[PDB]
RNA sequence: GGUGUUGGCUCUUGGUCGCGCCUGCGUAGGAUAGGUGGGAGCCUGUGAACCCCCGCCUCCGGGUGGGGGGGAGGCGCCGG
RNA sequence: GGGGGCCUGACUGCGAGGCCUGCAAGCCGAGCAGGGGCGAAAGCCGGGCCUAGUGAACCGGUGGUCCCGUGUGGAAGGGC
RNA sequence: GGGUGAUUAGCUCAGCUGGGAGAGCACCUCCCUACAAGGAGGGGGUCGGCGGUUCGAUCCCGUCAUCACCCACCA
């Protein structure tokens, strides 16, 4: 899946061909093709454990601007997935 | 990336000094290794407000030290102990220095912040020096009979 | 000996890379030449194009409000009327065709072409090959057209220019001559480059712009910013 | 192949475009005269010529320069 | 049909009336104006003695054109 | 079309970043040997034609021509 902040995700629009011309005329070949976000995990302390995002190249440092965020929050309680889940 | 670190690693600069740099530098060292922050603008007039306390504390403890300078050196100090005739019985230590502006004066400065290594047991207007921050020397007149 | 201590000389007063004004800046180029008993005005600026694409020769002719100056003795070569029609002035005692040889051996003391294309097949045999890139070959395009060669020997006292651009755009102004006023050092650049933006060549990727300078025979040289 | 994921340190190499610099070699002709356009003065008494070091190229012939106490003349016209 | 001279009518704007024929085509053509060639003039010249030597339409290049040109003025594209 | 390249004797071919076209095989003969190695002479060339710069071009430059390779634009 695509996941994350980005709320990015697969489309599948389509990818074709043309020949060049354009001074005459362009040629045509078409098919349909997925195209993807460039989704990488992303690593994070926040004091304890660390936590991964499958998140995208347009909006990594949200995740630097939300942990900047948490700083006097209740971070804690044991419960590092339910951290993520906390974040926002 | 607009970052200020507060170690001053010799190849980004002095601390103070936010430098970009490139993100991976950033994302996989500083931070996490607590060499620099995210100088957002909430991260930047937050310890830009930091320098601006610092920067200017240094007046309600520097001053008031001047408001008492060209005070404090105009007066004399009188500690009367029955003593020898050019060596004094026993002593006076800083620690006991202090009361005798309470006793007297009814001042009260620090002991510990004067100068004073050792007690003194020989008499004379002596003077002495004063530390009520280290910035502004005042020296101190006392005197035992 | 080596190269001179004086060429080290009015250049630390002239601040060379900057602006000057060009025109107003002339008055004062008038104490930085400082020169023997004349100047001239070098504009040169190198094309920025190739000395072959076919032949671009380029040929033409200039103004120039007053003139030149001294003498180039002209002398020309014709048979019949032909300079019947042009001896009052550039042209004297020719003759004919029992004189060449003074080219050859009699007078050596000749410049200045003027004359008419009547008798080629004797000149292009004779001096049709060791001579001419000196700067001469009676052409068109350089004094040498026809009956119109009438109002040539007194355009003389007009203008001259070769537009050999060659293989290094090259191009001269050579007329300046100091103590002609400074008027004639002043106001002659631009209808000098108004000739000179004339039948430039054709099809090229690049500028038309150079350097320019505006130089004395011996003056200064270091640029200048050329516009006006 | 390019780019984002992608970060620190360093050695070198090619090219492009300006600048400051090294050259430019048939015979003839002092001589090793790239090209074009002017050009008669140019330099010199804030310094030239006959004399020591060095560098670069080099066609062994020299061409080009930073250097020495010396201190009045040397190249260009033109000829060929 | 074979030679010589002067020429560019292998013109422009039209074009009655007709051969053939399903359509599209194809083919001949007197007559006029602008301007010209030849000939003293009558006159002829809208390619070649003729019948074969060719390609609808769509798309696009090049040159002109009182044209259209998106709120308006240029521009871009289109149109003849 | 766009650009890299050739091409010179009969032949497989050099010329050097400009300066009288040449080494081999083949052809004629003369030699020492009778053959065939091997030498000495001479002939042999439109430097693929056409041009431009150049005092001067096998070489510098631009179209042709016959190729070869690569990328299409053909309604
Ligand atoms: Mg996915
Ligand atoms: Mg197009
Ligand atoms: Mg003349
Ligand atoms: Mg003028
Ligand atoms: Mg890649």
């Amino acid at each position: 899946s695509g996941k994350r902040p980005i709320v990015a995700n697969s489309i599948q629009r389509r990818g074709k061909a043309k020949r060049e011309g354009g001074v005459g005329k362009k040629t045509t070949g078409i098919s349909k093709r997925r195209q993807y976000p460039n989704l990488q995990k992303v690593r994070v302390r926040v004091a304890g454990q660390e936590i991964t995002f499958r998140v995208a190249a347009s909006h990594i440092p949200k995740v630097y601007e939300l942990v900047e965020r948490a700083k006097g929050l209740r971070l804690e309680g044991l419960s590092p997935k339910e951290i993520k889940k906390e974040l926002l | 990336m607009k970052v200020i670190l507060l170690e001053p690693l010799e190849n980004l600069g002095d601390v103070g000094q936010v430098v970009d740099v490139k993100p991976g530098y950033a994302r996989n060292y500083l931070l996490p290794r607590g060499l620099a922050v995210l100088a957002t603008e909430s991260n930047l007039k937050a310890l830009e407000a930091r320098i601006r306390a610092q920067a200017k504390r240094l007046a309600e403890r520097k001053a008031e030290a001047e408001r008492l300078k060209e005070i404090l050196e105009n007066l004399t100090l009188t500690i009367p102990v029955r003593a020898g005739e050019t060596k004094i019985y026993g002593s006076v230590t800083a620690k006991d220095i202090a009361e005798a502006l309470s006793r007297q004066h009814g001042i009260t400065i620090d002991p510990k912040r004067l100068a004073l290594e050792k007690p003194i047991k020989e008499l004379g207007e002596y003077v002495l020096t004063y530390k009520p921050h280290p910035e502004v020397p005042i020296q101190l007149k006392v005197s035992v009979v | 000996p080596k190269h001179g201590k004086r060429y080290r000389a009015l250049l630390e007063k002239v601040d060379p890379n900057k602006v000057y004004t060009i025109d107003e800046a002339a008055r004062l180029v008038k104490e930085l030449a400082t020169a023997k008993f004349d100047e001239t005005v070098e504009v040169h600026a190198k094309l920025g194009i190739d000395p072959r694409r076919s032949d671009q020769n380029v040929r033409g002719t200039v103004s120039l409000p007053h003139g030149l100056g001294k003498q180039v003795r002209v002398l020309a070569i014709a048979k019949g009327e032909k300079i019947k029609e042009a001896e009052e002035a550039g042209a004297d005692y020719v003759g004919g065709e029992e004189i060449i040889q003074k080219i050859l051996d009699g007078w050596m003391d000749f410049d200045a072409v003027v004359a008419t294309p009547d008798v080629m097949g004797a000149v292009g045999s004779k001096l049709g090959r060791i001579l001419g890139p000196r700067g001469l070959l009676p052409n068109p395009k350089a004094g040498t057209v026809g009956f119109n060669i009438g109002e040539i020997i007194r355009e003389i006292k007009a203008g001259r220019i070769e537009f050999r651009n060659d293989k290094t755009g090259a191009i001269h102004a050579p007329v300046g001559k100091a103590s002609f006023p400074p008027e004639k050092l002043a106001d002659n650049i631009r209808a000098f480059i108004r000739a000179l933006e004339a039948h430039k060549p054709e099809g090229a990727k690049g500028t038309f712009l150079r350097s320019v300078y505006v130089t004395t025979t011996m003056g200064p040289s270091v640029r200048i910013n050329p516009h006006s």
